[PDB]
RNA sequence: GCUAAACCUAGCCCCAAACCCACUCCACCUUACUACCAGCAACCUUAGCCAAACCAUUUACAUAAAGUAUAGGCGAUAGAAA
RNA sequence: CCUUCUGCAUAAUGAAUUAACUAGAAAUAACUUUGCAAGGAGAGCCAAAGCUAAGACCCCCGAAACCAGACGAGCUACCUAAGAACAGCUAAGAGCACACCCGUCUAUGUAGCAAAAUAGUGGGAAGAUUUAUAGGUAGAGGCGACAAACCUACCGAGCCUGGU
RNA sequence: UCACACUGACAAUUAACAGCCCAAUAUCUACAAUCAACCAACAAGUCAUUAUUACCCUCACUGUCAACCCAACACAGGCAU
């Protein structure tokens, strides 16, 4: 039962890491997913999901720019190369971000709102209400985690003392602390749900199996059930 | 020496000396018409050929030059009454060319 | 512990022998248990006055649970043994 | 995020055997036997260390020890530094006109 | 189709299948290496 | 054919054999004896006879102990007579019903310890009944000492108690200088006991452990037959010059 | 596939052979890309003296007298070399210092 | 008369007594039969066929006491001790 | 000839011959002549003529099958890493067509060359394709573009060990 | 002794063909292949180092045959570059 995980990896790299597929088989060999297996070879790039960060010997703000913008196989959002004083990470692109742009990368919650531009990020302290975000994290330093896909963004609802609550893109309220940091707009790719795959040749490329043959007679769980918004989730 | 243990050189440690020799080799007439300098022999299955080239020329004094062992495999398609197969000794043979035109020809005995 | 009882009875095996047990013996059946019930107030000697559970030198029964975490631990109290008992008792009688 | 994966990094080492917690006696280890066993307990060896240097078989010292360790880290530039900008960094770091 | 070839014979296969090493890695080879050696046969592994 | 000496006595035949043989004493009375433990999992007895109902008749009766198992968790820590009992329980309490097998479990916990003796904090996973029979016999290292081999069933309780024991007969310090007093005050609070440091030295030692000690003991080198002759050499002349 | 040849270096494949062989042992090591290199210490140097002047032969005559086995111990080895041990009324207790040691088999035969 | 049958010694089984073997040279845990370099390894009620016409309870792997007391959809069967 | 059978040369089971092997073995209670007798028997057991005791009744081969443990991805299903393959002609998981993957029909055979073959007629052949090497997924299961198909020639659920 | 590849002894094959492999401390590997130069994309991809420490002992080992493998065989069956 020889099965390593290729995760290995403890310095940030940026070169494509080598992805070695699993084909939906644990360590033992079993499968216990289907639909996972058979597709083109990808290179996996470690992303910087965690936005704020700051480099050696360094603590205050710092800008940054964009250099290009390139596909991730991974997921499907793209991503972007940004460079930031003397070191580059991969993060999340978002829409309308075009090469050469410039992004602010702060962490002081001002007194007032703060125009926030399409690609900057602010902690929620300092974005004004409503409005579009993604990449927002669960704990202070924890990572960004929920909005990563492409299109996703949620929308700010209203801030109640030290906390914030995030209007997730599933109709899902989500109470979040005011000192975690969190992108602004749209990620980019747009228009992702209307690509139509167009034959099965690209489905086995992208690495997903044909379903199974057996006739699953619907039971109960098949009929719609009209359930109303689920309580708020706070992190508090 | 065959089927001795030998020792462990580190780095600093001194030349390995040889005392007593054990195993021991044979020539034999080609038969398949060698040049007028090579000379074959029969290395065991526990030796090299710089070990060969220099037992040589330390005993016989011979001028050993070049050398070209191989290992050649005994018929194994011999069985007896119980239908077992018989393994001949697999040794090892050499070709050693001698040096300064020497041209060692081999002598016909049992005239 | 976990107080189980055993079924089929035994044949008894004499007096100096291992009784040869069976499949049908090891079917059990739990009768009683160390918990569920009523617990015990064991006795300990308190050596300082920690709240009004207790007095320097006098005896009290206090819970297991606070005996064991807060008590024993910290050197606030002893075990109700023979031993420290009649020194308790000379120290007492010399104040 | 952290980078590295329990899986992948080093196993961590079983946990010590408790009779070296005993202070003190002298725990029956296989120390005395020159292979591994499964009953008793398991020694401590100590850190073991070459006599002699081995060319084949060298390990250097670490960062912290060395004859001309600098503080101020100076930035290199060879053949395979592949700059980001291009001919502006260049003109920056050199000082010239284009 | 013939079905009769059934073996593809592989001398890296055979030895990493049923191998001494493997075999001793778990106490499954070593109870068959024991009763193989009861029963006095000549070859124990491959 | 037929074996000379049972199956259930090898054991004995290769501890009377050679390196085993060569054991001491005290040590091998105390593996021979295997005496019964202390009722756990199951009410004794009151006396031998009880008369059973239906017919007014006496008959004796005895009680037997639960096979019960030790697993490694238990042999880590100070257990004190519970384990793993692998039964099997009916449906209803009713032989009309299904059989079904179950393996009841202990309840395990994390408390501290402090022993006077060693003088250092362990964290031991005790349970309810270690820490009852604990508080029945006082402090830890008493409850330790009292108890047997059999009855402690685990190996970390068994190495405690050597250790106790050779502290005692040794009598080092065990609370550095500045503390006279107190070390012999504690001393003197354990003078029960008090196993002699040669025997305390194989109290709770497994068989694999007591061979592997007296390989070390009797390890040496082997002495120079050069030496010998010498030696036979130099008596031979005292002889000759005493003649 | 016979499970009664004896596995030699003329049965696995490619990598099998290459890795495995005879019990002719090595001389060097291997480091590089393919570059063995030879160690002179390591080579076995054969000391053979000089037989001018030997005269002894490979064949014991005939006429040699027949005498009973002797059996060479370390008692008789000690009672030969007894005259320093008597007349003082030569032996190191450690060698681990020592070219040729005893119990650590350094040498060759 | 051609093909074909006749030969006891090798050896084995049942018992008594007694507790048996394991370094001529070298390799033997990696691809055993390989001389030569930086890692975790075991402590787990046996089950089931069968019988009770099926089976879900249950079913075994010196002498006498005695197949007595007992258990057994109180039955097939099990089964001692003083 | 044997016998299931009211009933067989029947056109019902079986059989070319010889060789050796191969198929009735125990209890409680009875028959029994011996030895003794209100006692019998080499303790214990029986007793309103019994006890002791030798002899004497009660076979073989043939299934479907699970349980615990080893062997299985070297053929077959899936996955993993690094390679190879696809002429030519008209111009997109395009068309014909080499090598190659698969096998709808014809005719030979079913002890055949072959426990799945031979010649033509066929689908694919730049992709969801084929394949060289190694590793992983194994029965109370794995896999499955589902044939409830395949897992070393017989898988509605394998083989061998003991319970057979 | 279809017919005469069946027995005992005789020795080839010589490596340069491919393997037998890189001592560490930390740090650099984003601008596909498809004559890669225009276009043209999607399945987002197959080849590279840095300063230092220590090292200048060097050509040993494995197969080199044949009418050959897997299917009870000298089998119209299967085998890649
Ligand atoms: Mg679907
Ligand atoms: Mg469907
Ligand atoms: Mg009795
Ligand atoms: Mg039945
Ligand atoms: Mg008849
Ligand atoms: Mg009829
Ligand atoms: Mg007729
Ligand atoms: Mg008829
Ligand atoms: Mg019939
Ligand atoms: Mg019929
Ligand atoms: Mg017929
Ligand atoms: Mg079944
Ligand atoms: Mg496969
Ligand atoms: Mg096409
Ligand atoms: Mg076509
Ligand atoms: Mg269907
Ligand atoms: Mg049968
Ligand atoms: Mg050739
Ligand atoms: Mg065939």
């Amino acid at each position: 039962a020889n099965f390593v995980s290729w995760k290995s990896r403890t310095k940030y790299t940026i070169t494509p890491v080598k992805m070695r597929k699993s084909g939906g088989r644990d360590h033992t060999g079993r499968i216990r997913v289907h639909g996972i297996g058979g597709g083109h070879k990808q290179r996996y790039r470690m992303i910087d999901f965690l936005r704020f960060r700051p480099e050696e010997t360094k603590s205050g703000p710092f800008e940054e720019k964009v250099i290009q913008v390139r596909y991730d196989p991974c997921r499907s959002a793209d991503i972007a190369l940004v460079a930031g004083g003397s070191r580059k990470r991969w993060i999340i692109a978002t829409e309308n971000m075009q090469a050469g742009d410039t992004i602010l990368n702060s962490n002081h919650i001002g007194r007032m709102a703060v125009a926030a531009r399409e690609g900057d990020a602010h902690p929620l302290g300092a974005l004004p209400v409503g409005t579009l975000i993604n990449n927002v994290e669960s704990e202070p330093g924890r990572g960004a985690q929920y909005i990563r896909a492409a299109g996703t963004c949620g929308v700010l609802l209203r801030k109640v003392n030290g906390t914030a609550i995030i209007q997730l893109p599933s109709k899902r309220q989500m109470q979040v602390l005011e000192t975690c940091v969190a992108t602004v707009g749209r990620v980019s790719n747009v228009d992702h749900n209307k690509r139509v795959i167009g034959k099965a040749g690209r489905n086995r490329w992208l690495g997903k199996r044909p379903n199974s043959g057996r006739w699953h007679r619907k039971g109960g769980w098949a009929g719609r059930k009209i359930r109303p918004l689920p309580p708020m989730k706070s992190y508090v | 020496a065959r089927n001795v243990v030998y020792p462990l050189y580190r780095l600093g440690g001194p030349q390995l000396r040889v005392f007593r020799t054990n195993f021991f080799i044979q020539l034999v007439r080609p038969g398949v018409a060698q040049p007028e300098d090579t000379v074959q022999f029969r290395i065991p299955m526990e030796m090299t050929r710089v070990d060969l080239r220099n037992y040589l020329e330390g005993i016989y004094n011979v001028p050993v030059a070049a050398v070209r062992t191989r290992v050649q495999h005994g018929s194994n398609k011999r069985r007896d009454h119980r239908n077992v197969r018989i393994k001949k000794p697999d040794y090892k043979v050499a070709y050693v060319q001698l040096a300064h035109g020497q041209t060692f020809t081999f002598p016909d005995l049992f005239p | 512990t976990v107080i189980v009882e055993r079924w089929w009875k035994v044949p008894l095996a004499g007096e100096g022998r291992k009784p040869r047990l069976h499949r049908r013996h090891r079917v059990y059946k739990l009768v009683e248990d160390t918990k569920h019930r009523p617990k015990e107030n064991l006795e300990l000697i308190l050596t300082q006055s920690v709240e009004n559970v207790g007095v320097r030198g006098d005896l009290v029964s206090v819970k297991k649970s606070l005996g064991r975490n807060r008590l024993l631990p910290q050197g606030l109290a002893v075990y109700a043994s023979p031993e420290n008992k009649k020194l308790f008792e000379e120290e007492k009688l010399l104040r | 995020y952290e980078w590295g994966v329990r899986s992948t990094r080093k196993s961590e080492p079983p946990p010590l055997d408790r009779v070296y917690e005993i202070p003190g006696l002298e725990p029956i280890t296989f120390a005395g036997k020159m292979h591994f066993v499964p009953w008793l307990a398991r020694p401590i060896f100590p850190p073991w260390d070459r006599g002699y240097k081995d060319p084949r078989f060298y390990r250097s010292p670490p960062l912290h020890e060395h004859p001309l360790y600098k503080d101020q880290a100076c930035y290199i530039f060879h053949h395979r530094c592949r700059l980001l900008e291009g001919v502006k960094q260049a003109l920056w770091l050199t000082k010239t006109k284009l | 189709k013939a079905r009769g070839n059934e073996y593809q014979p592989s001398n890296i296969k055979r030895k990493n299948k049923h191998g001494w090493v493997r075999r001793l890695s778990t106490p499954a080879g070593v109870q068959v290496i024991l009763r193989r050696m009861l029963k006095g046969r000549k070859s124990l592994s491959h | 054919p037929l074996h000379k000496y049972p199956v259930w006595l090898w054991k004995r035949l290769q501890l009377r054999e050679g390196i085993c043989s060569r054991l001491p004493g005290h040590y091998l009375r105390s593996l021979e004896e295997e005496r019964t433990p202390t009722p756990v999992h199951y009410r004794p007895h009151g006396a031998k006879f009880k008369i059973n109902p239906k017919n007014g008749q006496r008959e004796r009766v005895e009680d037997v102990p639960i096979p019960i198992y030790f697993p490694p968790e238990s042999q880590r820590g100070l257990w004190g007579g519970e384990g793993w009992i692998l039964g099997q329980i009916y449906a209803n309490n009713d032989k009309l019903s299904k059989r079904l097998k179950k393996v009841w479990k202990p309840q395990l916990f994390e408390r501290e310890f402090y022993s006077e003796i060693l003088d250092k904090k362990f964290t031991v996973t005790v349970t309810m009944r270690t820490l009852d029979l604990i508080d029945e016999a006082y402090g830890l290292d008493f409850y330790i000492l009292k108890t047997p081999k059999e009855d402690l069933c685990s190996k970390f309780g068994m190495d405690l108690k050597r250790g106790m024991l050779l502290r005692l007969a040794r009598q080092d310090p065990q609370l550095h200088p500045e503390d006279p007093e107190r070390r012999a005050a504690i001393y003197d609070k354990y003078k029960e006991f008090a196993i002699p440091e040669e025997e305390a030295e194989w109290v709770g030692l497994t068989l694999e452990e007591a061979i592997e000690k007296q390989r070390l003991l009797e390890e040496k080198d082997p002495v120079p037959l050069f030496k010998i002759y010498v030696a036979e050499l130099i008596q031979q002349l005292q002889q000759q010059a005493l003649s | 596939a016979d499970r009664m040849s004896k596995w030699t270096s003329k049965r696995g494949p490619r990598s099998f052979r290459g890795r495995k062989g005879r019990g002719a042992k090595g001389i060097g090591f291997l480091t590089s890309g393919w570059r063995f290199v030879q160690i002179k210490e390591m080579v076995p140097e054969f000391v053979v003296p000089d037989l001018t002047g030997f005269k002894l032969k490979p064949y014991v005559s005939y006429l040699a007298p027949e005498s009973e086995e002797t059996p060479l111990t370390a008692a008789q080895l000690f009672s030969e070399a007894v005259a320093p041990a008597i007349e003082k009324d030569g032996f190191e207790p450690t060698q681990e210092g020592k070219l040729f040691q005893l119990y650590p088999r350094n040498f060759l035969r």
